[PDB]
């Protein structure tokens, strides 16, 4: 229960998330809960056969996520503590 | 949770549904069904069987 | 004790004791060939003296973004102002943007009408053409343009597509023998946006 | 500036000095 | 302090595979449920195989079938998405 | 009302032959005689068989351990 | 004479095993190691998708939740 402690330090970081359906979701993290459920704002959703979608906010279930792409600038060694 | 010994029809994940009469239930929400039959395509019986809390999308009478 | 158990709780409890009785983690020492997973190439480092300085590469990105900031700001106006081939008519597109008539530059009144899937499609077509023909400034413009019209976050396939494009640019860079070669500025630029701007920094030309 | 892209491009290509 | 055992359990036992990568700066190859493969270095991980990765190549083929890939500087991978993990994978251009 | 565990337990006492309905997989069932389990409902399963669907075919596995998370449903046979 | 899952599992270590996943791929190899949650480590691993050997992976780790069943082999 210590990798998920790290996600929660990522407010105000903008990321891209692969969903399990393969949708790429770019936005800024407002909050991550302890089961990996993620609330975003300033959201842009890339879909297989459909133009993009802007959204003021979106929240996503932890178990619909494939992974997070993190900003390259992100300082990992710091946050891994 | 008042349904007991009252015939039930069930929908399990993976698109499969079954009908039987409840005889029991556990905290985990996993329950025992009697004289059940699995309704394809015509269907058939499986007597008494156990079912997981999950794997049960919907349940109706 | 020695009598079987009679209720699961007892069985479950009986098992648990047994479990603790077992070492949690084991490691079998054993006594004494594997498939290969092919991985696409990186970019080809630039011939010495042809690699651009970071500051240039950074300055360009920063500039590129502005361009996309405006292109997106005025998409709708241009949207409504030259029969634009079907989405899946590669040849038609190829002829269209490039010619053998002569080609249809990539104006904001033409690209702006272009939906995401199509943009992606065209790049492909143009890439395919590229592999099998010489880079021309007309290409650069088109490629640059469409790149301008790609909207993040990019689909994975799009990512791969632009990567193959970069790799080809680097490959063509090798053939060049004078800095005065026209291609060089363009090829570097292309390998800068997709490397810096589109986040594929494994392909970037980190100099020296 | 219905050709502000074509322009931008040239501008970039010409922005290369080395 | 008992938690200490956890790490001894990581040095051996099947998670060693990952702690290898963290300890030695080695690359692993993960088969993913996206039906793609990830080749990268493990910066950190937990008992669920949630992972922080560095320098990841996402590799897949498609179509006759062409190889495709894409690169990812830094990544948080949910363990759920993991199928198998190769220690010392073998890769070639 | 008999909480299921009693029914699983019963299957263990009789050493009944059972069929398992897999969570992730609908084209296939597992069949075997149950000789042990635990609170995760993991089952050691003797003389076991993959039964496939449509194809009316049965594959001998022998003694296997079946993970508990995979189980949608248990019946007798 | 009830055989229970952990003991049985520890029993398989050091021997060829065939492991089948909840998604239908399966792996054959030597069970080098195992742990509390039943993750497993395999050596000289093989690949058999839809019954077809697909690859030789050498040393591999398998997340537990993936496993459908594991069985011994000779």
């Amino acid at each position: 229960m210590k990798l998920v402690r790290f996600l929660m330090k990522l407010s105000h970081e903008t990321v891209t998330i692969e969903l399990k359906n393969g949708t790429q979701v770019h936005g800024t993290i407002t909050g991550v809960d302890v089961s990996m459920n993620t609330h975003l704002k300033a959201v842009k959703m890339t879909l297989k056969n459909r133009e993009p979608v802007q959204l003021e906010t979106l929240s996503i279930r932890g178990n619909n996520i494939r992974y997070f792409i993190l900003p390259d600038s992100l300082p990992l060694d710091t946050l891994l503590v | 949770k008042k349904f007991m010994d009252k015939k039930l029809s069930l929908k399990l994940n993976g698109g499969r549904h079954v009908q039987g009469i409840l005889r029991g239930f556990d905290p985990f929400m996993n329950l025992v069904i009697d004289e059940c039959v699995e309704m394809a395509g015509q269907q058939n019986n499986i007597g008494m069987v156990v079912i997981r809390g999950n794997s049960i999308i919907m349940l109706e009478a | 004790p020695s009598v079987p158990p009679r209720t699961p709780q007892e069985y479950l409890r009986r098992v648990q004791i047994e479990a603790a009785q077992c070492p949690d983690v084991v490691v079998a020492q054993i006594d004494p060939k594997q498939s290969v997973n092919i991985s696409l190439s990186g970019c080809q480092p630039a011939p010495e003296g042809y690699s651009p300085t970071l500051q240039w590469q950074q300055q360009q990105v920063a500039q590129f973004s502005t361009v996309r900031q405006n292109v997106n700001k005025h998409r709708s106006h241009w949207k409504s102002q030259v029969t634009m081939p079907k989405s899946e008519d590669e040849e038609g597109w190829k002829k269209f943007c490039l010619g053998e008539q002569i080609g249809f530059p990539p104006l904001l009144s033409i690209v702006s009408r272009m939906n995401q899937a199509t943009v992606t499609s065209v790049l492909e077509y143009l890439s395919n053409w590229f592999g099998e023909r010489d880079f021309t400034p007309e290409l650069g413009r088109w490629l640059y343009a469409l790149l301008a019209c790609l909207e993040k976050p990019l689909l994975p396939e799009a990512h791969s597509l632009i990567r193959q494009l970069a790799r080809r640019c680097s490959e063509v860079r090798l053939l060049v023998d004078s800095k005065d070669d026209e291609r060089v500025p363009a090829l570097n630029l292309l390998i800068c946006l997709v490397s810096r701007y589109f986040d594929q920094r494994d392909l970037a030309d980190e100099p020296s | 500036d219905d050709t502000a892209l074509i322009k931008a491009y040239d501008k970039a290509v010409a922005s290369f000095k080395h | 302090e008992l938690q200490k055992r956890e790490e001894e359990e990581f040095n051996t036992g099947p998670l060693s595979v990952l702690t290898q990568s963290v300890k030695n700066n080695t690359q692993v190859l993960i088969n993913c449920r996206n039906n793609k493969k990830l080749l990268g270095r493990v910066k950190a991980f937990d008992r669920h195989c949630n992972m922080v990765l560095e320098n990841v190549k996402e590799m897949w083929t498609e179509v006759k079938p062409v190889n495709k890939d894409r690169y990812i500087s830094k990544m948080f991978l949910r363990g759920d998405s993991v199928i198998v993990v190769l220690r010392n994978p073998l890769i070639a251009g | 009302m008999v909480q299921p565990i009693n029914l699983i337990f019963r299957y263990l006492q009789n050493r009944s032959r059972i069929q398992v309905w897999l969570y992730e997989q609908v084209n296939m069932r597992i069949e075997g005689c149950i000789i042990g389990f635990d609170e995760y409902m993991n089952l050691v399963l003797d003389d076991a068989e993959e039964i496939h669907s449509k194809t009316k075919s049965r594959k001998q596995l022998g003694r296997i351990m079946l993970k508990g998370d995979n189980i949608t449903l248990l019946q007798s046979v | 004479l009830p055989l229970n899952p952990k003991p049985f599992l520890n029993g398989l270590t050091g021997k060829p095993v065939m492991v089948k996943l909840k998604w239908g791929m399966e792996y054959k190899g030597y069970l080098v190691s195992v742990d509390g949650y039943m993750n497993m480590q395999l050596a000289n691993t093989e690949e058999y998708i839809d019954g077809a050997l697909s690859g030789h992976l050498g040393e591999v780790l398998i997340r537990c939740n993936n496993v459908l069943y594991i069985r011994g082999v000779e």
